């Protein structure tokens, strides 16, 4: 048990910046008691230590002067925060305390992803770095706002979680309303006029499918950037509306919100043009686009500057979300009109299967496996049906966007509310013959409910297991891997592995380009063993291949210039106990090369233990 | 309960000192003093 | 004074040029920074009446979607550049001023090229209207008015000359407003509103000036609650 | 985040080295007297109850604020281990 | 198997009475065998709830039975099923054994019924654990009720039907954690058993036989039965529940009242009017706020505290003993050896503290005096005492104090001295001193509240009524729930509750939506319709129409697809309201919130604060005797554990020192921690 | 005056009692009804002063969690009913008024039962305090103060008599605010804002009074933009 420890309930701290964290002064006081005592003596509050002690032994006795003392002792010090299962190194992060009233601990929303913590009563512990050294490391290499990219993947972890996307998404989406009369302005001038008046009338919308420009573009043109928003503020143009605007050198046909997003980033980091180069305003910002943005900003502009962008997004996402007024009603979950069809069609088809068995054609089994096949297909049918519904008719259905935007929702989940959750398995594993005809929108019956219940337990029983299986694993991994640490000079043994860009057997034999992901996995931030000249550029030897480079090799393999890639690796290192800079690679939590002395052994063992909690668990062997 | 072999606990950096140009000239002055008589 | 009244809004200012002007004011009680910043904002944008090009008439041009020979820019691009033009008249007697300009041949047409008008001044001289090649004939009359807020060219539909084309109304020397309400700690209680609002201005007027006008409009409106009925 | 952390990172050969420097600089900043600094005059360390950070709030926030400047020197073996502590006591008062 | 009654609130004390466990005698089912038992077997129908069992390792092995589940002759849960001879359904019921259930073709209650007549040719039935579409002529037996399928605790959920069985579990266990508020309120929408719950549980006091009331004290209701008799009914004023929740019986009957047999004389700890009541139906908007409701955070309107809405009375029972040491008896006296009378004030009675005194952390609750050393005096302390006052009471201050965290006002005290009446004083125990303290807990940022569905969350911010979301008519929302928490989890039932709620708000009425037979989407849209008239009808007459704001949000709403383009705003808003959402203005800006947002009367309870909750925090403290690591207990908090998983976390980082610290200076370095402290000092 | 100034906010009022008061004011330019109604609202709820029971002393009762014989209600229920009590004093001279009441036996105790005090008035006479049976002895002293906003009984901790018990402070005399901005048609242009705000009050002050105080707070705050720095 640590001596300078603490633990309380946690609570979202929206205004807080990644940098800091809200810590109850009342907690801080005990935590930093000795640091305070002495500081009391440095001021007039108390003559000596023992005094300063008795001065605080009772709650009613504290002069408001003491808070000012503690607040002064904590000036630039930082503390560590822990979460229930510490699965990876980010399971503990350092922040600057900003003392606050009450019992709760104010936590930043962006790091809620690193520690798997939600606010249904989760509680985090808190420790204190006593030595000037422990502090040094803590706030240098352990502080949150510095470790933005994961050690598992060069993907950021400071990604705009649920609420932020939801906000940033709604702002940048464009709308489409009613196509009745001709949509052709690309050519006639009588087309501009007639469909401009017809729009003024009740027939043409401001956002109609009319190739070049829906009358919504025809009506409004905005000179400078600002001009655009001002009209919005006056109630002329919604943010999600299709309008034309003049930017730096182009007449760009892009929506208000999109134009605004542009600024947000353009402002977060003042290199405005550099802000435009790494952003895609041609689409609604999903978590991935954002994720991407983050990464890019990280390699492009620099670490701290990224941090700023992060909170910038955090802030506006949060705000815009509030105003967007997205909510949850029963009618918002919309059931397709096709559901009845697909159901009945498959219904009668079941009847045939029955008549086919009543006669003696299909064996007891054949019947069974044929029925399930009917549903499994029929169910997947309703699924793409509901989506199509929303995709076509309600682009801004609440329940929808959240799932489209990197926000919240799973295709399979949606299915259970709007479409229907169809097949649940029996106790053993044999799926039931009858499906669950109902959705959650309508009354899941007394029994279709019970039916689906079974499968629920197995999922929970499974989750209960990786809570510790996850450990079973990491343990073993750390037992074998702890010793492994980066301590080197470029290990001179050049024995290298060749990464395959093609796989021999999807379909028997057909050579194919590996998935952009796997390949990424294989060559991201590696060190070329030998030089490779590919599409025109000469990748030199020993060069660390950035994601941009691993994007080139692929583009090259697409063309047909390389089937393998020479690259250093741990599997071929010479340092007996340890691995070197050139053989490990890039990925420290930072994107440059690995820094000597990184505890890779574990960093590794961890990245592999966590996701393990997501894999199925029937029987070991 | 020893310092960790890995990390800031690297033989590579366990030893590193810092200086001010003021303390730089002060140590060379000590070297100058080494000249006897 | 010493206790509650000396503990008074420390009005602090930071202004560079006539365009940007930050304004801080704290302490404030609970949720007042918002109570103030928001209205001022709404005023700073709509109310600070201003000036903007309300109508245009190119002599040979009939519709807004046309292109003039010897003129690189198209009608729509130029009418757009005119929205960028900032003028300033000195007294009420000037409600609607029609500025005139005619230039020919190989010359660049900038706002300084408009024939001077007695009580009117152009703060946007070097702004670029067009690039004339050869045999470039451009003779126009651009209307100018004093109004408030934003008025779509559709809403007013000005009619000086039948072949003229209305323009959208950007009535404000104010470009953008922005206010933040961050906590400030004053001794005893921590809950405190600190209101700081950032104002941008085309230069016609100054942030400070704007702000002053703003507060007054509010004040003047608060007096309108006098005679019951 | 923290001031020019990138800039700092770049000034060292190893990440973990930058940590040792700052920490040892912060050490000395306090022990030998806190005025053992290289950049105090015009634009320096500052806190706001008054502008009193000029005296002793955060040690390393200083160390880093100096290291970011090019006056300090960190080496593997720059100045002999024991003669350093002697020359430093001799020149910096405050105790 | 026998355990403390869980009376966090009557419901809890009841479920805890009727749950069924696996483990125990060991000879029936130990810890090893699992997953086949832990799964919800087919037979569990009406015999065991499939939701009820708790989360965690101990899953499925412990679960409370169902509604109509009954142990016949030998412990065999028989679930009832009614008989159906031919195409005729009976009101007769057979409590059937697991086994025999398989020999028959049984059908569900949802089957369209004309009385004894089945109504559809191809109607569902399930032979033996297999779903089967059977004919009316094969339907041998039918399900008794939707209620029998689950447990009491679960039956209390509104539209169970629309909520993922997974999250519905949370809902059921949440109720078991409901703390009695001094302002109980029945749900705006109930299932139908709230009554029966309070009744079958022994919360409220019912009238035996008809009569009139005589006296209605705050402590007793002596009723007069028509039989010529009258009995005094005491009311547990303020009693201490095992878990520290108040249990008071508030009289609801006035003086001289003719009572019907079985009518509430008094309300139980958490009953409003004979109905179960926890938390309080509160008007709620369901949108995103800044980040105040981010993953599972809840924003609360200060207004909720203005009225004593979520407020609850707790009571902890501090106890201290006068032990007999061979060094000398520990006396309990007002005498506190070393420093002030200031601290002796509330220690009014010589020794004990005065009733009704406000005790803060660190005040003496009781004084006691034990001896200084183990066997010998002190040479150094000998000098000091002599220097300023040799003649000093060599007794040590060992006095029960107020542990950090909190105390309230003392409400009762108990002292048992030498001549024991008929009490059991342990050996060595000279005498005991109990101190019951009480405290009001008004909801605050650290607390956690959750609806019956499963949306669980913590208060992150209490907003000033000044600027939170306000409806067109000045009435503002109490709580703002994040939408995002709804998609992932699948319990639309809450979203359904809020809608019926909105109706009841304007229509000033409460409803009862049964388990799966309850309210239907059309019926609610119907009440909403009625509500539009109360909402907007008075608006018409009161003198005004529609806002620029109201119109504006409409524009964005048709562009959305929530309102039929071309209809009048008045007509459009009706449409939009029927959808369950209305227009809301910011409150901070007064502008509207682009897009209609739903709002309504959702029931929400406040959850009990465990001991761990009491945010711990230890600087320095005791240490184990054999293991030298930090240990707590009574008043020093006790250190937090630094587990392997946590070590690695640091190991992974370059936290060398920070890790050494955690292993040395902070927990085991005897000479380390000492020099440590001092150094810091 | 005749044209633009005579065309001035017709301040009309409708007030019944001291609780409800509607206030209409039109015409107003574009989006100003909102510009005004919202701030006033924000003020009307946070900013304005009133009265609320600050402390209580039952004679035989020591702590708040007790119950009095012959009295159906418990201490906590009664202290709660007192928060419901709305009083109104007439001048500054009355900062803290202690109202007294003692009733015995089979009578219902309502607020009218408090002994009258010269400059103080009880608008909440029929409010229910308690139900006494027989041998019901209730003699108490309930403090009353003039303050602003909400103040938890914990925050003030009033000390009249050592066995007394503080109560929570509900000082906004304002219950609820509500404002609507409906279009009004004045001759020429149709776009017009009509601002009417409905104010409810516990009785301590009046809707009108409140409103006036409100606008002033705003005004006073608009002046705080005087001295730059
Ligand atoms: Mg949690
Ligand atoms: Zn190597």
């Amino acid at each position: 048990r640590v001596d300078y420890s603490g633990r309380s309930v946690i609570v979202v701290g929206p205004q807080l910046k990644l940098h800091q964290c809200g810590l109850p002064k009342r907690m801080a006081l005990e935590l930093f008691k000795p640091f305070l005592l002495k500081k009391m003596e440095e001021k007039g509050i108390a003559p000596n230590v023992k005094a300063a002690r008795r001065m605080l032994e009772r709650q009613r006795d504290i002069k408001d002067e003491v808070w000012d003392a503690l607040e002064e002792v904590i000036h630039g010090k930082v503390v560590l925060l822990n979460r229930a299962p510490t699965l990876h190194r980010l399971g503990i992060q350092a922040f600057q305390p900003v003392l606050v009233e009450g019992q709760s601990i104010q936590l930043h929303p962006l790091v809620c992803e690193a520690f798997n913590a939600d606010f249904d009563g989760d509680q985090m512990a808190v420790h204190v770095p006593l030595s000037s050294f422990a502090q040094a490391e803590a706030r240098i290499q352990m502080l949150s706002a510095h470790n933005l990219l994961s050690p598992a993947s060069g993907e950021p972890l400071a990604k705009p979680s649920r609420d932020i996307i939801l906000g940033l998404y709604y702002i940048t989406q464009v709308r489409k309303e009613k196509k009745g009369a001709g949509l052709e302005f690309a050519t006639p001038e009588e087309a501009l006029a007639a469909h401009e008046r017809g729009e003024v009338a009740l027939n043409a919308p401001i956002k109609v499918a009319g190739r070049e420009t829906s009358v919504g573009r025809l009506k409004y043109v905005f000179a400078n950037p600002d001009e655009a928003l001002l009209a919005v503020a006056h109630g002329i143009v919604d943010l999600q509306d299709v309008v034309t605007v003049r930017y730096m050198g182009k007449r760009l046909e892009t929506s208000p919100g999109r134009i605004l997003f542009a600024r947000i980033v353009a402002e977060a980091v003042e290199d405005e043009k550099v802000a435009w180069e790494l952003i895609q305003l041609d689409v609604p910002q999903e978590k991935n686009s954002l994720k991407d943005l983050v990464y890019q900003a990280f390699l492009r502009l620099g670490m701290e500057k990224t941090a700023r962008l992060l909170d910038a997004l955090k802030y506006y996402g949060f705000t815009f979300s509030t105003t967007s007024g997205i909510t949850i009603g029963i009618d918002d979950a919309v059931i397709p009109e096709e559901k009845k069809q697909y159901l009945e069609e498959a219904d009668r088809k079941l009847l045939q299967i029955e008549q086919a068995y009543e006669m003696g054609f299909l064996t007891d089994r054949e019947r069974y496996d044929q029925i399930l096949q009917l549903w499994t297909e029929t169910t997947e049918k309703v699924t793409q049906a509901v989506f199509k519904n929303f995709e076509e008719n309600y682009p801004f259905n609440p329940l929808y966007v959240m799932a489209q935007s990197g926000a919240r929702g799973n295709p399979q989940q949606i299915r259970q509310l709007c479409g229907l959750r169809g097949l649940m398995q029996k106790p053993s594993g044999e799926t039931f013959e009858v499906p669950v005809r109902s959705s959650f929108r309508e009354g899941l019956t007394v029994l279709e409910y019970f039916i689906s219940s079974h499968g629920a337990r197995k999922g929970g029983a499974d989750t209960a297991l990786r809570t510790a299986d996850s450990g079973y694993l990491t343990r073993k991994l750390v037992d074998v891997t702890h010793e492994i640490v980066v301590r080197e000079a470029d290990c001179g043994t050049t024995n290298y592995i060749s990464v395959p860009l093609f796989q021999p057997d999807e379909v028997t034999r057909s050579l194919r380009l590996r998935k952009r992901a796997d390949i990424e996995a294989g060559l991201y931030g590696r060190v070329l063993a030998r030089e490779v000249e590919v599409l025109g550029v000469r990748l030199e030897e020993g060069r660390y291949l950035s994601m941009d480079d691993v994007h080139l090799l692929i583009k090259a393999a697409e063309a047909g210039e390389i089937q393998e890639v020479p690259v250093r690796s741990p599997l071929t290192c010479q340092t007996r106990y340890g691995v070197c800079q050139k053989c490990y690679g890039y990925d420290l939590s930072m994107a440059r090369p690995v820094s000597i002395g990184e505890a890779v052994g574990i960093v590794a063992a961890q990245s592999i233990g966590e996701p393990g909690t997501q894999l199925t668990m029937r029987t070991f062997h | 309960g020893r310092l960790i072999p890995a990390g800031t606990g690297s033989d590579f950096v366990r030893f590193t000192q810092v200086v001010d140009q003021k303390t730089l000239k002060a140590i060379e002055e000590a070297r100058k003093e080494a000249v006897e008589a | 004074m010493l206790d509650s009244k000396l503990k008074a809004p420390v009005f602090t200012v930071r202004t560079q040029g006539r365009e940007y002007g930050e304004f801080v004011l704290e302490p404030l009680e609970r949720g007042f920074g918002v109570t103030l910043g928001n209205p001022l904002r709404r005023i700073l944008l709509s109310s600070i009446p201003g000036t903007a090009v309300t109508s245009v008439y190119i002599e040979d041009v009939l519709h807004e979607f046309s292109t003039i020979p010897g003129v690189k820019e198209d009608v729509v691009e130029i009418i757009l550049n005119l929205k960028e033009l900032v003028v300033r008249f000195l007294n009420p007697s000037l409600q609607t001023v029609t500025l005139l300009l005619k230039a020919e041949g190989p010359k660049e047409v900038k706002a300084r090229d408009f024939l001077p008008v007695a009580d009117v001044e152009i703060m946007n001289p070097d702004l670029h209207i067009a690039t004339l090649e050869e045999g470039g004939r451009l003779n126009m009359e651009v209307r100018v008015d004093r109004g408030v807020g934003y008025v779509p060219a559709e809403k007013h539909g000005i009619k000086d000359r039948i072949n003229a084309i209305p323009v959208d109304a950007v009535f404000s020397p104010v470009r953008r407003v922005a206010f933040q309400v961050e906590d400030t700690r004053l001794g005893q209680r921590t809950d405190l509103d600190k209101l700081t609002l950032r104002i941008w201005t085309d230069g016609s007027v100054t942030p400070l000036e704007a702000l002053n006008q703003a507060v007054e409009i509010l004040r003047e409106h608060l007096t309108y609650f006098s005679n019951p009925q | 985040a923290e001031p020019g952390i990138d800039k700092l990172f770049g000034m060292v050969d190893s990440k973990y080295r930058l940590t040792v420097v700052v920490a040892k600089r912060a050490q000395q900043l306090l022990r030998h007297g806190f005025k053992n600094t290289v950049l105090e005059p015009e634009e320096r360390p500052k806190m706001q109850t008054l502008e009193g950070l000029f005296d002793d709030p955060n040690a390393e926030t200083w160390a880093m604020k100096e290291l970011l400047t090019g006056r300090l020197v960190f080496g593997e073996n720059l100045v002999p281990e024991d003669r350093l502590q002697k020359e430093m006591e001799r020149i910096y008062p405050g105790e | 198997l026998s355990q403390f009654k869980d009376e966090t609130n009557p419901l809890s004390s009841l479920r805890h009475k009727r749950r069924i466990s696996a483990l125990g005698p060991g000879g029936l089912t130990r810890e090893r065998a699992g997953f086949d038992v832990r799964d919800v077997h087919r037979t569990h129908y009406g015999r065991i709830c499939p939701v009820e069992t708790p989360e965690g390792a101990n899953i499925g092995l412990i679960t409370s039975l169902a509604a109509y589940a009954r142990v016949d002759e030998l412990g065999f849960i028989r679930t009832p099923y009614r008989r159906v001879v031919g195409g005729v359904v009976t009101d007769e019921v057979v409590y059937m054994t697991a086994t025999e259930e398989d020999r028959y073709t049984i059908a569900q209650a949802n089957t369209p019924l004309e009385g004894n007549r089945i109504a559809a040719e191809r109607v569902v039935a399930r032979r033996k654990g297999e779903p089967v579409i059977v004919s009316p002529e094969e339907v041998e037996f039918m399900d008794v009720s939707p209620k029998q399928v689950f447990s009491v605790n679960t039956n209390l959920i509104p539209f169970l039907e629309h909520d993922d069985a997974n999250r519905a579990l949370m809902g059921s266990n949440m109720q078991t954690q409901a703390v009695p508020l001094i302002r109980a309120q029945a749900p705006v929408v109930m299932t139908g058993l709230e009554e029966r719950v309070v009744r079958d549980s022994l919360a409220a006091l019912y009238a035996e036989e008809d009569g009139e009331v005589a006296k209605v004290d705050g402590n007793r209701i002596v009723v007069r039965y028509e039989d010529g008799r009258l009995v005094e009914y005491p009311l547990r004023r303020f009693y201490r529940s095992n878990q520290g929740t108040a249990l008071d019986q508030r009289p609801r009957v006035v003086v001289g009242q003719r009572v019907r047999k079985g009518d509430l004389l008094a309300d139980g700890p958490a009953s409003e009017n004979g109905f179960l009541a926890l938390g309080q139906n509160v008007l709620v908007a369901i949108m995103p706020f800044d980040g105040y409701n981010f993953e599972d955070a809840i924003v609360i309107s200060e207004e909720l505290l203005k009225r004593d809405f979520y407020t609850s009375i707790h009571i902890e029972r501090y106890e201290i003993e006068a032990r007999d040491t061979k060094l000398g008896p520990e006396r309990i006296t007002r005498d506190i050896p070393h420093l002030s009378e200031a601290a002796l004030r509330d220690l009014d009675e010589e020794g004990v503290v005065r009733i009704g005194a406000e005790v803060k952390p660190g005040d003496i609750l009781v004084g006691r005096t034990s001896f200084k050393g183990e066997s010998e005096p002190t040479p150094e302390e000998r000098l000091l005492r002599s220097i300023f006052g040799e003649k000093a009471r060599d007794v040590k201050d060992t006095s029960l104090r107020v542990p950090p965290g909190e105390g309230g006002i003392v409400v009762r005290t108990v002292r048992l001295r030498r001549g024991d009446p008929g009490v059991e004083l342990k050996p060595g125990v000279r005498e005991v001193v109990r101190v019951y303290v009480a405290q009001k807990r008004k909801l605050q940022v650290g607390d956690k509240l959750a609806n019956r569905h499963g949306n669980k969350g913590v208060v992150a911010k209490i907003l000033p009524v000044e600027d939170m979301p306000h409806l067109p008519d000045g009435t503002p929302v109490d709580v703002i729930l994040n939408p995002l928490g709804v998609p992932s989890r699948m319990n639309l039932g809450q979203i359904l509750e809020t809608h019926l709620g909105l109706a009841g708000y304007f229509l000033g009425q409460r409803y009862i939506s049964p388990i799966f037979d309850g309210a239907k989407e059309p019926e609610i849209k119907e009440l909403l319709a009625q509500a539009f008239e109360v909402y907007f009808g008075k608006r018409k007459g009161e003198g005004f129409g529609v806002d620029k704001r109201e119109v504006e949000v409409l524009r964005r709403a048709e562009k959305l697809g929530l309102v039929t383009p071309g209809k009048t705003p008045e007509e459009q808003l009706k449409e939009l309201f029927l959808q369950g959402k209305v227009v809301l203005y910011d409150g901070r800006t007064g502008e509207p919130i682009e897009g209609p947002i739903v709002v309504g009367q959702m029931f929400i309870m406040k959850l009990y604060h465990m001991v761990e909750d009491k945010m711990h925090a230890r600087s320095t403290g005791p240490y184990s005797l054999i293991t030298q690591q930090p240990l707590g207990g009574k008043a020093q908090f006790g250190g937090q554990r630094f587990g392997e998983m946590e070590v690695w976390a640091l190991e992974a980082y370059g936290a060398a020192h920070t890790l050494q610290e955690m292993l040395t200076l902070k927990s085991d370095d005897i000479e380390g921690r000492n020099a440590a402290y001092e150094a810091i000092i």
